[PDB]
RNA sequence: GCCCGGAUAGCUCAGUCGGUAGAGCAGGGGAUUGAAAAUCCCCGUGUCCUUGGUUCGAUUCCGAGUCCGGGCACCA
RNA sequence: UAUGUUCGUUA
RNA sequence: CGCGGGGUGGAGCAGCCGGUAGCUCGUCGGGCUCAUAACCCGAAGGUCGUCGGUUCAAAUCCGGCCCCCGCAACCA
RNA sequence: GACUCGUUCAUACUACAGUGGCCACACCAGAUCCCAUCAGAACUCUGAAGUUAAGCACUGUAAGGCUUGGCUAGUACUGAGGUGGGAGACCGCUCGGGAACACCAGGUGAUGAGUCAU
RNA sequence: GCAGAUGUCCAAAGACAAGCUCAAAGAGAACAGAAAUCUCUUGUAGACUAAAAGGGGAAAAGCUUGUUUGAUUUCUAUUUUCAGAACAAGUAGAAAACGUGAAAGCGUGGCCUAUCGAUCCUUUAUAUUUGCAAAAUGACGUAAAUUACUUACUACUGUGCAUAUAGAGGUGUCUGAAAAGUUACCACAGGGAUAACUGGCUUGUGGCUGCCAAGCGCUCCUAGCGACGUAGCUUUUUGAUCCUUCGAUGUCGGCUCUUCCUAUCAUUGGGACGCAGAAGUCUCAAAGUGUCGGAUUGUUCACCCGCUAAUAGGGAACGUGA
RNA sequence: AGGGAACGGGCUUGGCAAAAUCAGCGGGGAAAGAAGACCCUGUUGAGCUUUACUCUAGUCUGGCUUUGUGAAACGACUUAAGAGGUGCUACUUUUAAAGUUGUUUUAC
RNA sequence: AUCCGACUGUUUAAUUAAAACAUAGCAUUGUGAAAAGCCACAACUGGUAUUAACACAAUGUGAUUUCUGCCCAGUGCUUUGAAUGUCAACUUGAUGAAAUUCAAUCAAGCGCAGGUAAACGGCGGGAGUAACUAUGACUCUCUUAAGGUAGCCAAAUGCCUC
RNA sequence: CCUAUUAGCUGGUUAUUUUCGAAAGAUCUCUCAGGAUCGCUGGAGUUGAUUAAUAUAAUUUUACCAGGUAGAGAUAAUGAUUAGAGGACAGGGCCUUGACCUAUUCUCAAACUCCCAAUAGGUAAAAAGGGCGAAAUAACUCAAUUUGUAUUUCACUCAUAUUAAAUAAAAUAACUCCAAGUGGGCCAUUUUUGGUAAGCAGAACUGGCGAUGAGGGAUGCUCCUAACGCUUGGAUAAGGUGCCUAAAUAUUCGCUCAUGAGAUCCCAUAAAAGGUGUUGGUUCAUAUGAACUAGCCCUGAAAAUGGAUGGCGCUAAAGCGGA
RNA sequence: ACGGACCAAGGAGUCUAGCAAAUGUGCAAGUGUAUAUGAUUCUUUAAACAUUUUACGCAUAAUUAAUGUAAUAUGUCUAUUGUAGAUUUGUGCCCCACUUUGCAUACAAUACCGGUAAGCAA
RNA sequence: GAUGUUAGGAGGGCAAAUCCGCCGAAUUUAAGCAUAUAAUUAAGCGGAAGAAAAGAAAAUAACUAUGAUUCC
RNA sequence: GGGUAAUUGGCGCAGUUGGUUAGCGCGCGGGUCUCAUAAUCCCGAGGUCGUGAGUUCGAUCCUCACAUUACCCA
């Protein structure tokens, strides 16, 4: 019966224990360009440029940048498809993702490492390790603290 | 009468039936009403960029066919 | 509702400035006997068989929306601004 | 046969969301009168129906019984 | 020629 | 039970259309009368059913209780 | 030893104490002028007689708070399986995930740019 | 489903800026008191922010003041509902013109989430935009030439009406007909998607049986009871539901007739007693046998009269209408 | 008996189960009749009623016509003069009975 | 003996024969006539009517006996009015270049003022109060158009109610 | 006769095989027995793929986000809520009553929150691209005619011989067109609202029934196994092996005696309360006495045609718990 | 739950108009020769055959209520620009990385036409 | 005018497919319904011919203009 | 929506440029008591705002305010 815009958003859109107040200054210092990935996280301080309730903790990419908005395009699921919608927030409400902070650092020291590797021309295998399982080991241990252990009785 | 007012009972695997189709992601998008005073300011520089070098296809196209 | 006569607002015909316009407000005005829709009616009235247009009888709501008839002084021209719905309108009321 | 209500003087009736028990009439003494009515002063009289519990304590709050009285009722 | 009621019982 | 209407002095009723509560009868005192009425003069008495809420302010407006009244409780 | 602009926004706050000032911060002297009020209190302006009393800085407290770690606890809860147990409420097992309050202990800051003084 | 709210209100309660800090408490001051005003201290908001509730807010979004009308015109990209249509309500912007501030900036109504409306018709505003079907209407206007049907050039041209665009007049059944009853005289298409009767699940309600023991029983919890509590059984009541039957399962009672259950009224044989006897009460095994005549009422039930040994309670489609 | 669309002739598990016949009978075949008449739905009706919506015969009333011939009275218009206030002029009152029109009565 | 209907009579052919209908009696209403009342008809014309108020038409009640109370606020019906508001066509006037647009008036109706209940109908509530108790002749008060009168009653009308 | 009127309603709707294969949601609707529209489906066609790789994925991994449900708490706030303990305003007779304050204490919240899971959710993981330079272009931007930005052109080069993590009968892809049926659902597990409850009413996830047979559960639309062309062998699942009935009167170890034993999830009811029945355990008492505990058994345990662990029956089990 | 005692024969998505999609066929900036005409054809023939070098429909141009206006634009017979991309050309008659060309199509950018705004307007 | 069984003549009725006048519905559609539609239809009344009716502009146009009616 | 009327003392009520005036009501004093009977002053934004006007509630004007008719196409 009830579908307003911030519907449900008792809990979403209230500020954290100890930290109500606006966003502090150096969040307006915030370097955004176009193209790059973006986190709306709405912040319930600000009431012009708050997004609707379903973008809150999802991530986009910049297609519009104005002077004091963003445009992000976003991905919502709509029953059998999925559909970028144009979100328009402020810039209290964005935030710069690390969704792919660890993909340009891998960037960056795979350049380096390849770069050296190909100097010495040695075929090196540059992908993630995926780590399972690990090899033998010949471990020893002082049998002072080998503990022997025995299920509990019942108190 | 009474009837079924509502339910979502087998409407994910009808969702599921043609998978969830994703968005096509299209290489450029439209600048229709993004960013007045650069995207014009860009039909500029496109512009200039065309001109020079056109001018320059046109002499070598005319230095060679005489 | 207390709306001044005077308003120091922008002129959208023959000044292109911010202006003082007089404010009013706005009336329906009579229904001409030579609107051609009117002419229609009548005529289609004329006959036998009753009344032959729908006669709304139900009237939901108890306000109208306020229309302002706002005049640009140096621009001769008129305006039309519409306010919100409201009960009690007054034009240059007491502060 | 359940659903409600009252039990308070000798008779009839009121009681701060428990603490004191009270008016009228019957009732003796009076005050008035020549006398008596009427009127006015004061006496007296009760487990606040009966049991049980709650409580620091119950007429009051519960629970039950007793008497008497106000509203119950199933189909076709 | 407006209105103006009543007076307990007995001796 | 579904409502829709109302609770104001001892009694019957206005204000109850937010800011100073009224009318009558009643009661109280004093006159007039041998006395009693009637009459005259002057006083008192309303915690506005209860509990919350908005307003600066609620008997008044807003909800919830407690009573009272008036309608509906039909087809089988 | 200090200041200005900041960052983090309590390890940075709060209470009560102690210590300290070359310039420096300040309190402080004054009200003609700009300005300001009921009030030169504040604000604004003009000063340099005084002073670390305060602000300020540093430190203390079996201090409150905050913060970190431990422990609570593989406890509570929970994803998947079960022709599991039990009358049911509930409760195991298999493959997995895993708290909170409380309590105990440590700590009470760190830092970017620029400048002054020696 | 639960607790509520909306059809409004506001020239400020909108815009901007500046200054200030609120509720409350404590201490103190003539009248002055629990409340009047003034002073200090503490004060994370315990105030206020038009209204419901939830979010937000402290050199503010609150209070005071000052100046204002950005509650303005036009247009995009879009978010909510969603069909990813419309309205509506928002978000980020662009082009004008402004307001405020010293400025950076902020302002396209209300701190945010609600406060609303198609086609057709009407109405009034705008227009150097148009029309009214062979034409003209400002105007022979401005320049030249004559006894004229002369010639060239002019954004600005009659009443009325119609159009384009923009608001407004409203559909609250709010994606928007102009609309009172009755049928016990009734009709049709259907419906077991749906009531009234049986049956089914359930058992609040009705009925029956337990457990505890505060009390009653002169004393004595339990001979017989058993309050406050609490566990069940039955489907003999009534509800609840709507599963089966609406191309029909004949819908009360009585009469008649049979059979069944036992939660036994009497009869048989026992146990207990607050059991002397007599009568009686509690209780066990037991369903073999029997459970009546009448007045009133359609009645079931009831209630009286009377006999009896006793006049028990129930089921069988509320047993039983070819 | 069970389960089943929650009352089976059929299904499952049981009991059982031996030709053909006659006459009765009303337990069952949720027996037969017959697209339930009760109830609901239908943007399907009909009878009836009214201060339902929209109309309509009748009826009442006015206008025009039919519709002619005379008279009178009243009203109004036009015209000339005076009076009231009043800036060659503008507005109201009265005075004629002068030319014109409407109404009411009346005669044939 | 009670109920109902006075009676004789009539009726739902094929589920109701009655307490229903009729009735005499009673009462009310319209109408003095071919320009009337009631009614038929598309028109023309007609029925009542070969009629004339002791008549015709329209209703209600329902023999006799004895009665038939109060209310005209409501709704109907009805009566008077140039004092009378409103209104249509038309007519007249003003304006306009004309269409038009504006004004003004002696219809009926409604409205106003009356009448009418054997028209439709309607016809109250709280307290207190008498020298046991009870009751309330009496009093106070709110209120209506009037407050259910004479009668009659658990009635074919009373739920509670057996 | 108009008229074969109209019907959102009932009934019917005619050969075979083969292949694909639903919906009972949603939005609007004088809409609730209907319709349009979306979704689900078929047919047609193109573009792709056909290169064990890219696109791609109801999956994970790595990295990074968002959350306030379960839990927890009541001394963190709010709202409740039971008790006392210590102490400087009010009242009465140095005392007492309270209030109030401080630290405690018992108990709570769908519309409470300091804290906060599990599960579910999102984004990213390189070639039409990235990194690094120069040179142009612009009316944008900046104090900048060479600040910045974007674009364009040239360079240089960033794993690929295993593929910028894993896995993938991933191209059975993507897209377009036309169109059907559907738009009464119901059930199970887990969660969950109303209700005393219901084979009740309303929702969430997934799987089913529907639309679907086969083996098992005696029987049974939904439970278990498992989904289906026609066969021959083999071996199993679920479940069983005394007979009905194919297979064990198997083996091995306990328990149980029932004058209403018990006997396969759903599933075809059983409780509070009891027992000096028997079998094990636990803790106190000089093999004794107690008090507990929990297995099976017994009481509690009453309904109507005659009756049902499915039947027979079974007790050195053919019952119960294992192996 | 309803219909069906039995058997035979009959018995239900068709016809026309109009629109679209699909596919086949002809021709192609055209296409269809409408009504009608002619012509040693006049059983069939009511069909076939034919059409003296602007009939009409649809298409070839849109847009606006409308007066109307109407698609790069003469530097060039040229045919807008990108990113992918079929095919083609070379060098490493058959694999492969760079070259060359760049269909269809997709995504965008540009011009230009009509309308509306805005600015100017003899 | 009236009257004539004066003389000579005509009309009447049937039949209807096409045709000419009149009169005139509702079902139906609008998913209801009232304007509208059905439809200037069916039914009803009258009147002709081998065809009938229409027809020689008080017509179009707005052109470089056409030239009775009917039909395609 | 159109026409008309109306709202001036607490009550009732007509009156328009050299203009606000009144009967009941309040109060007091008057007439053996009470009844009824003269009196002085108190009581008015002439409903509300504005406008024309030496000389106006006054003449017009809009606003809402009540009562009659009559009118209805989003």
């Amino acid at each position: 019966k009830s579908r307003g815009k911030r519907s449900g958003t008792r809990y979403k859109f209230s500020k954290k224990f100890r930290k109500h107040g606006e966003c502090t200054a150096n969040k307006y210092l915030e370097k955004l360009n176009y193209g790059d990935y973006v986190d709306i996280v709405c912040d319930s301080t600000q009431q012009k440029g708050m997004p609707f309730n379903y973008y809150h903790g999802k991530t986009g990419k910049i297609f519009h940048i104005t002077k004091r908005g963003v445009g992000v395009l976003v991905n919502k699921r709509v029953k059998h498809r999925i559909e970028q919608k144009k979100v328009c927030v402020r810039i209290e409400h964005v935030r710069k993702s690390r969704c792919n902070e660890d993909f340009l650092l891998r960037k960056i020291k795979n350049a380096e490492l390849i770069k050296e590797a190909k100097l010495k021309n040695e075929h090196i295998n540059i992908k993630r390790k995926t780590e399972g399982p690990k090899p033998a080991a010949m471990i020893k241990v002082p049998p002072s603290k080998i503990i022997t252990i025995e299920p509990l009785p019942f108190y | 009468a009474k009837s079924k007012n509502h339910t979502n009972h087998n409407q994910n695997r009808k969702a599921h039936k043609n998978g969830i189709k994703k968005p096509k992601k299209h290489k450029f998008m439209s600048r229709k009403g993004l960013d007045p005073n650069f995207f014009r300011n860009q039909k500029y520089c496109l512009k200039g960029i065309q001109k020079k070098k056109k001018e320059l296809k046109l002499k070598a196209k005319q230095e060679k066919n005489n | 509702v207390n709306v001044p006569k005077t308003r120091k607002t922008y002129c959208s015909n023959k000044c292109k400035k911010h202006t003082m316009h007089k404010v009013s407000q706005y009336k329906k005005g009579k229904e001409r006997l030579s609107s051609l829709g009117r002419r229609r009616y009548d005529m289609k009235q004329k006959g036998f068989g009753g009344q032959t247009k729908p006669v709304f009888k139900k009237k939901a709501k108890t306000t109208k929306k306020i229309v302002l008839k706002l005049e640009c002084t140096k621009c001769k021209k008129k305006r039309f601004q519409t306010m919100k719905r409201c009960k009690t309108f007054e034009m240059g009321a007491d502060k």
